[PDB]
């Protein structure tokens, strides 16, 4: 699991310092990336640490007011945000993120933390946007990549107000944990999610993500609905 | 007076940095700064030069793997460009026979290279050999009488304990016993005809022990560890002790120099760096 903490109502040019508690395992024992989600909007990813060389990445919208690291003797790992602007209001996530053959991909999510302060990146272009279906439904859902990357995609379901889940990972692997009736596929710069057979648990937002290049970018989700 | 060269590592960036240290005063130089900033390369010196091999730029305003070859002449204190390499290669390991420089593994983004190629100062040209059987970046490289030594890393999936030696009359690569303790961005050497591999990430922690193969017998066996734990160290060999350079500990980017001396089986901390770095790349003259 993964807690965290330290968002809250700000105004501009304000600092705050947000934690990601780890309970039962250790921070270090991976990857650790920071995805926010403005309110109403698209995942986008923010920041993250490989633990073998301490390196650090940082989306270029935040580079140099943003710090990200890791502290092991308090297993908690934090993103400290300086010079605050009001267009980095929202919802703040970490997640252990998970190597599958070189490409990384986020597998264990905190339960989230509201921040309220009052280009040639590769674009994943989801539809449709909200798709209406009933319990028993084959459904599909698509997603294009802008340029190649490769089989770098991932697929989260999301229900509201909760961590997105990872589903899908290299396109079309299954995650432990994940029932069969999910399967992903490619075609190209097209990748789609199909579930066999609507449950009704299945009612949530879907999203894509693309972690071949540099920004690791999402598309907006496809809600499907009862 | 030889002296051991650390070049470009990362705090907060790649960096610029070329410097020496000089054990028998304990003073670091301050010296010519690569051309480019870069990280996860890695040193060796042929024919008198340091050569400045592979790595990643990873700066404020991007993040770029490197192919390039870089030469510095001690005397003119002056870097030079080569030849590059076929594909870039982050966090690579290097080692040097016949007077040719083995740029082995490292990454170029999602791609994890078993890819290994050799450059000939005399026509500055690149040429691919045999691959390894593994695919391996953060891998550790050192040579023994003419055996070249690919020890650990990481496969894109799994970090390892494997390792793998490379014959170049036959140009072929087999594998050798495996370490007990899985490492990647371990610091690798050799020292009185075994083969060692220091610190490095196993997938849980950062490392401080270390192990040595002895050739003759095929077994890894454990030594004194490390004051300090660390991965992604430089590590070189001067007058029959190991030194192990910077690296990241899991909190902090490290300055502590250790040094190990096999007749006490004994770690001592010396002069530390000027500031604390990861991924550096080391040789010595």
């Amino acid at each position: 699991q993964l807690v965290e903490s330290g968002g809250g109502l700000v105004q501009p040019g304000g600092s705050l310092r947000l934690s990601c508690a780890a309970s039962g395992f250790a921070i270090s024992a991976s990857s650790i990336h920071w995805v926010r989600q403005a309110p109403g909007k698209c995942l986008e990813w923010v920041a993250s640490i490989d633990p073998e060389t301490g390196e650090t990445l940082y989306a270029k919208s935040v580079a140099g007011r943003f710090t990200i690291s890791a502290d092991t003797s308090k297993n908690t790992a934090y993103l400290q945000m300086n010079s605050l602007r009001a267009e980095d209001t929202a919802v703040y996530y970490c997640a252990r993120a998970y190597a599958g053959d070189g490409v990384y991909y986020a597998d264990v999510w905190g339960q989230g933390t509201l921040v309220t302060v009052s280009g040639s990146d590769i674009q994943m272009t989801q539809s449709p946007s909200s798709l209406s279906a009933s319990v028993g439904d084959r459904v599909t859902i698509t997603c294009r990549a802008s340029q190649s990357v490769s089989s770098a995609v991932a697929w989260y379901q999301q229900k509201p107000g909760k961590a997105p889940k990872l589903l899908i990972y290299s396109a079309s692997s299954l995650y432990s944990g994940v029932p069969s009736r999910f399967s992903g596929s490619r075609s190209g710069t097209d990748f789609t999610l199909t579930i066999s057979s609507l449950q009704p648990e299945d009612f949530a937002t879907y999203y894509c993500q693309q972690s071949y290049s540099f920004p690791s970018t999402f598309g907006c989700g496809t809600k499907v609905e009862i | 007076g030889r002296l051991i060269y650390t070049a470009g590592g990362y705090f907060r960036q790649s960096l610029s940095y070329l410097e020496a240290y000089n054990p028998s005063d304990g003073t670091w130089l301050d010296l010519a700064d690569l051309q480019v900033p870069r990280s996860g390369l890695a040193g060796c010196v042929v024919g008198g030069l340091l050569y400045a091999v592979g790595g990643r730029n990873n700066s404020p305003d991007g993040n770029t793997d490197s192919s390039a070859l870089d030469c510095y002449n001690p005397m003119t204190n002056q870097w030079s460009p080569c030849a590059p390499m076929s594909v870039p290669r982050n966090r690579i390991g290097v080692g040097v026979i016949d007077g040719h420089i083995y740029a082995v593994g490292g990454s170029h983004g999602c791609i994890h290279h078993n890819s290994v190629e050799r450059y000939e100062p005399e026509r500055d040209e690149w040429h691919l050999v045999a691959p390894m059987l593994t695919r391996r970046i953060g891998v550790g490289v050192a040579v023994l009488n003419r055996l070249l030594y690919a020890v650990g890393g990481f496969d894109g999936t799994n970090r390892l304990n494997s390792a793998e030696c490379y014959y170049p009359e036959r140009n072929e690569w087999r594998m050798i016993t495996a370490m007990n303790t899985i490492r990647s961005g371990a610091g690798v050497c050799v020292l009185h005809n075994c083969i060692y591999a220091a610190g490095g990430y196993d997938g849980q922690d950062q490392l401080n022990s270390v192990e040595r193969y002895d050739v003759e017998t095929e077994t890894w066996t454990f030594v004194a560890p490390m004051k300090h734990r660390r991965s992604a160290l430089g590590i070189t060999v001067h007058q029959g002790r190991i030194y192990v350079l910077g690296g990241y500990d899991g909190h902090t980017f490290l300055d502590s120099v250790e040094c190990y001396d096999p007749d006490t089986d004994t770690w001592s901390e010396v002069t530390r760096m000027t500031s604390g770095r990861s991924g550096v790349g080391v040789a010595v003259t």
